[PDB]
């Protein structure tokens, strides 16, 4: 079993070496290329040498499984996110549709602030994000790592077609506190990355509150989490 | 009459071949031969296949578990068919996505890493067609029923997208 497992991991390494590395986080490298004729991204949860190898294998597997489950949940719930093509548990690689020609919300906001020199034209974007994340929370899906880089705008850009990505830290919870923390994390990332765009986040919160069926306890928990930190 | 072949990207020495037939008269005998293994390959119901990508995804996962020695079924030929189903019930998957004695259209899929294709084709009492004919054979109402596809899924993507997402994640619940 060890020989066959080793051969499969070597196959995976060979395949990745033919792809373009496009992103790297703390825990995953994202590669892009073709998979059986379709534009694809392959996410490899890669081990760090200084951690215990048994723990690293468990962690890589857990985050691969959780992202695959989240993406299936999204698709069946009508939440736009990449579809999953293939999950390789020998290598902790997740093969996914590429969101071709897309731009991060982060880049879109920053470009707008640079050119328009004002956030007034981003309220529509904020309202869309509010509707999308309200739908996600109403499916009891906690993203776990919300930033404006984990939301993509699919072309044509001005249609505001938001695609959610990178669910490795996601989990299922109905608890308003968990949803409040999800929003609090987004808020801190948003305000620190996009200074002086508070009206945008205000419009996001208004739309989330209108769009979600159970936002009242969530937004109260958001206030509590903010105060505690 | 024309095959479709694609290399597997993760298993580059492997080639997948698809052969499509219509007006088949001997589906019962073909089914028996595949069961006995005399006919090497997967006999698949083309009425529920929306795109060759569906076949290639099933084939990639089957070869992967074949080489790891972790297939859910006993042979690569059945594993390919099983991977097409959205569910983990093996006998149901083989009934719904395999061929039955009454079928008049058949898709043959096999993988090489060499088979006499002419002899294989001669075994089918039917007319081979291009895989570009597959969409005229596919029955969308049967596809939506088997995969339990919803309008919600169709609003954010294609039917193929929803099918693949189901195929690819059914092994982790
Ligand atoms: C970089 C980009 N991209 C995805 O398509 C994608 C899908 C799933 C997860 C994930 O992290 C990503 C990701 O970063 C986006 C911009 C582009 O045109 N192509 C890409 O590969």
């Amino acid at each position: 079993e060890a020989e066959a497992l080793a051969a499969a991991r070597e196959r995976s390494s060979r395949f990745l070496s033919g792809l373009e590395l496009v992103k790297q986080g703390a825990e995953a490298r994202v590669f892009r290329g073709r998979f059986q004729g379709r534009a694809a991204v392959i996410k490899h949860r890669f081990p760090k040498g200084y951690r215990h190898p048994a723990l690293e294998a468990r962690l890589g597997r857990r985050r691969t499984v959780q992202e695959a489950r989240a993406l299936l949940r999204c698709r069946r719930a009508g939440i736009s996110a990449p579809v999953v093509f293939f999950v390789d548990y020998a290598s902790n690689c997740l093969y996914m549709e590429e969101i071709e020609g897309s731009v991060t919300v982060r880049d879109y906001i920053q470009s707008t602030m640079e050119t328009e020199k004002t956030p007034q034209g981003l309220s529509n974007l904020a309202k869309t994000i509010g509707q999308v994340l309200a739908r996600m929370h109403d499916e009891d899906l906690i993203h776990g790592d919300l930033t404006t880089s984990n939301m993509l705008l699919k072309p044509p850009l001005e249609q505001l077609n938001i695609v959610l990505i990178d669910f490795g830290l996601s989990f299922i919870s109905a608890l308003p506190e968990d949803k409040g923390v999800d929003l609090y994390v987004l808020e801190k990332a948003f305000l620190s990355t996009h200074p002086n765009t508070e009206t945008v986040f205000e419009a996001f919160l208004k739309s989330y509150s209108t769009s979600s069926k159970k936002a009242r306890p969530v937004l109260k928990k958001l206030d509590e989490v903010r105060l505690r930190g | 009459h024309m095959q479709l072949t694609h290399q597997l990207d993760l298993f580059p020495e492997c080639r997948v071949t698809l052969l499509l037939f219509k007006d088949v008269k001997n589906a019962g005998d073909l089914r028996r031969k595949a069961m006995e293994g005399t006919i090497d390959g997967s006999l698949i119901n083309p009425t529920v296949i929306v795109d060759p990508f569906q076949i290639l995804v099933a084939a990639n996962k089957a070869v992967h578990l074949y080489k790891l020695g972790k297939m859910k079924t006993r042979t690569l030929s059945t594993e390919i068919i099983f991977n097409l189903s959205p569910n983990n019930n093996i006998s149901e998957a083989l009934k719904k996505f395999g061929i039955s004695a009454n079928d008049t259209s058949i898709l043959i899929v096999y993988i090489e890493e060499q088979i006499n294709q002419e002899y294989l084709i001669s075994q089918v009492e039917g007319h081979q067609v291009s895989l570009k004919n597959l969409p005229e054979i596919m029955n969308i109402t049967e596809v939506k029923k088997i995969y339990k596809l919803s309008s919600q899924e169709e609003s954010i993507g294609t039917l193929l997208d929803a099918i693949i997402c189901r195929m690819s994640t059914k092994d982790v619940l």
